[PDB]
This record gives structure tokens, C-alpha cells and sequence, in this order.
């Protein structure tokens, strides 16, 4: 899966 | 206003008269990525130009494949006119049945 | 050494409404998700067969992550304003790529994380997974910020931990397509060229992956500094497409090979004309 932002 | 795109245009089938082929464009290393892309078949604009895996790579230059379906035939001529920030004025690289 | 990887993008238009956010992904080089704010019912969507295999809560998870990290880019332009001093009817570009590279046997051999702003190196990721490299003023304000708030350690923990093990399940479902190997096609055109000589053209085409060397011989020797070279293209059918050529006189055509080499040979290719 992708990252995130915080 | 950054860097200068570089435009193929080619086939994706060894090109052979009378046989429906696909003709790609394919513009890389440009920024900004907003474009202007327009296939041309005897300067005419061709309606449905499909687009396709606009992303960038390592070097943070976009890229974009342009193609169409398209039949050869040895009086026709095809080309693809590109429109970049970077240029003063818009390139079109004609189709060469060899390259 | 394989990857997963992914590149976003967040341009505005100061005037035409709030900025396109994209989000494309990747494993091996080879894209197989893909997200546009701008695309009717905006989604993440499959760009593989491999990858449809997937359940509903997976695509709405990554519809609603890409969503979330959309809403943080429209700041971050709004952040990159300031810290430039720059006008606010300018189009700017926010690019952001992450990834994990694992090596053969399965642990991480390389974590990225790293930003540009219109087209230049803004900030990353270092190798240590620790530290950043910032790359101006402005970028060292967002270094410091990240540091104190302990970006790095949330960050390092998706490369090491989820991008990892996420990767390691896309290479076990999509081994099939990612995993193959697609022998190049190869051929010799002949074409004589004005100035009283020939130029031989050596095709390779229709060949998955996408790496590939292309080499033209006299008696041995190869000729690196005559031959014309054209980038790998893709033919649009997940295949690639490269050629090389060089300048032979007429008579001498048989005397020059030209020497193919792919993953999916398992000897080179010999040609003449």
C-alpha cells in the first residue's frame, strides 16, 4: 500500500 | 520556463500498407508538467488522441505517452506537434517509417 | 532487488479551482495503481490485472489515504508561498516520491522519501533513514519542524514495516505478469544514406523488462562512437522497443554484427544484414 500524511 | 521536452514518434507494429497499426508519441523530460500534445495526420487535428502513463521519474522530469489508431499508407504523413513552456515555439516531429 | 514505489504529484492553478493531486504506483518499475482528483469519480483505481485480485476494503482504504494525503498537499503549496515569498496567482508543482527497495532474500535494502518543489530537489530522506538533507532556507524550516515532531521515526516505520511486507505480497500475487521475461524480437534494416554510404538499423522490439544493451561489432570491436542510439520506448502494449545504428560503406555491410543481450536470452543475438 502507500504512505500517508500526517 | 524549465526543461526542454523530448519528443518519439513511432508505431507499435512494424509499420506494413493497409494494415491497421497504432502510432505513439512519446514526450519525456519536460517541466513544468502542463503540455500540449496534438497528433496530426497532414496537419489535420486527429480527434481521439488517447493519453497515457503521464508520471515522472528520478529526475523529477514528467513523461507521457500520446497514441492513436492509425493506417499507413506510402502518400500519407503523420506527426506530432508539441507545445512546452520551455519552447518559444511548439516542435512537431514528423513520422519517419524507419525510426 | 526488486521495488515498490510511489510518485505524487500536486500542481496548482491559481484560478481554475483547487490544485490536481496524482498519485501513480508502482513495483518493479511497473505501474499498477493509479489515483487523478481530477478523473470522473475520483478513485484509486487498478492498472494491472495482478493487482484486481484485491478486496473492496483495500481500494477504499488507498481512496481514502490518497484523499487525506491530497487535503495536506493543497497546504503545502500554500506553505511553499510563503517560504518563497511568491506570488499567489503562479502555478506550482509539489512532487513527492516514496518507496522501499528489498533485497533477495526479503529485508529492506533501501528506504526513499524525498520532495521537490517545481522541479528541484527540495528535501529527503537519508540513508541512515534518520536524518534529513535539506536543500534551502526554506526546506530547513520544514527540517527542523519534522524533527522535533519525529517524522523520520513514523516514516522509517512504513518503509520497514508495511512498505516491506506489502511488497512482499505484490511480488507473490503479480509474480506472473511482473516476473516474466518477454525475448526481444530482433532484426537488421538496410538503408542507403545520401552521402554515398549506408546505415544499418538494428531493431529490438516488443520486450518486457525494459533494460536491454544494443551493440554493433567490426571484427570484435565495438563501435561506441558511431553508432546512433534511441532511448527504450514503450509500444504501449506493456512491451518496450530500441534500435541502434551505424554508417557502413557500401560492399562492407556483412562485415558488422550487431550483438543483443536481454534478461530473456540466455545467449546474446548475433545479426548480420
Amino acid at each position: 500500500r502507500g504512505p500517508g500524511c500526517a | 520556463i524549465q526543461k526542454t521536452p523530448q519528443i518519439q514518434v513511432y508505431s507499435r507494429h512494424p509499420p506494413e500498407n493497409g494494415k491497421p497499426n497504432i502510432l505513439n508519441c512519446y514526450v519525456t523530460q519536460f517541466h513544468p508538467p502542463h503540455i500540449e500534445i496534438q497528433m496530426l495526420k497532414n496537419g489535420k487535428k486527429i480527434p481521439k488522441v488517447e493519453m497515457s502513463d503521464m508520471s515522472f521519474s528520478k529526475d523529477w522530469s514528467f513523461y507521457i505517452l500520446a497514441h492513436t489508431e492509425f493506417t499507413p499508407t506510402e502518400t500519407d504523413t503523420y506527426a506530432c506537434r508539441v507545445k512546452h513552456a520551455s519552447m518559444a515555439e511548439p516542435k512537431t516531429v514528423y513520422w519517419d517509417r524507419d525510426m | 532487488s526488486h521495488s515498490l514505489r510511489y510518485f505524487v504529484t500536486a500542481v496548482s492553478r491559481p484560478g481554475f479551482g483547487e490544485p490536481r493531486y496524482m498519485e501513480v504506483g508502482y513495483v518493479d518499475n511497473t505501474e499498477f495503481v493509479r489515483f487523478d482528483s481530477d478523473a470522473e469519480n475520483p478513485r484509486y483505481e487498478p492498472r494491472a490485472r495482478w493487482i484486481e485480485q484485491e478486496g473492496p476494503e483495500y481500494w477504499e482504504r488507498e481512496t481514502r489515504r490518497a484523499k487525506g494525503n491530497e487535503q495536506c498537499f493543497r497546504v503545502d503549496l500554500r506553505t511553499a508561498l510563503r517560504y518563497y515569498n511568491q506570488s499567489a496567482g503562479g502555478s506550482h508543482t509539489l512532487q513527492w516520491m516514496a518507496g522501499c527497495d528489498v533485497e533477495s532474500d526479503g529485508r529492506l535494502l533501501r528506504g526513499y522519501w524525498q520532495f521537490a518543489y517545481d522541479g528541484c530537489d527540495y528535501i529527503a530522506l537519508n540513508e541512515d533513514l534518520k536524518t534529513w538533507t535539506a536543500a534551502d532556507m526554506a526546506a530547513q524550516i520544514t527540517r527542523r519542524k519534522w524533527e522535533q515532531a519525529g517524522a523520520a521515526e513514523r516514516d522509517r516505520a512504513y518503509l520497514e514495516g508495511e512498505c516491506v511486507e506489502w511488497l512482499r505480497r505484490y511480488l507473490k500475487n503479480g509474480n506472473a505478469t511482473l516476473l516474466r521475461t518477454d525475448p526481444p524480437k530482433a532484426h537488421v534494416t538496410h538503408h542507403r544514406r545520401p552521402e554515398g554510404d549506408v546505415t544499418l538499423r538494428c531493431w529490438a522490439l516488443g520486450f518486457y523488462p525494459a533494460d536491454i544493451t544494443l551493440t554493433w561489432q567490426l571484427n570484435g570491436e565495438e563501435l561506441t562512437q558511431e553508432m546512433e542510439l534511441v532511448e527504450t520506448r514503450p509500444a504501449g502494449d506493456g512491451t518496450f522497443q530500441k534500435w541502434a545504428s551505424v554508417v557502413v560503406p557500401l560492399g562492407k555491410e556483412q562485415k558488422y554484427t550487431c550483438h543483443v543481450e536481454h534478461e530473456g536470452l540466455p545467449e546474446p543475438l548475433t545479426l548480420r544484414w
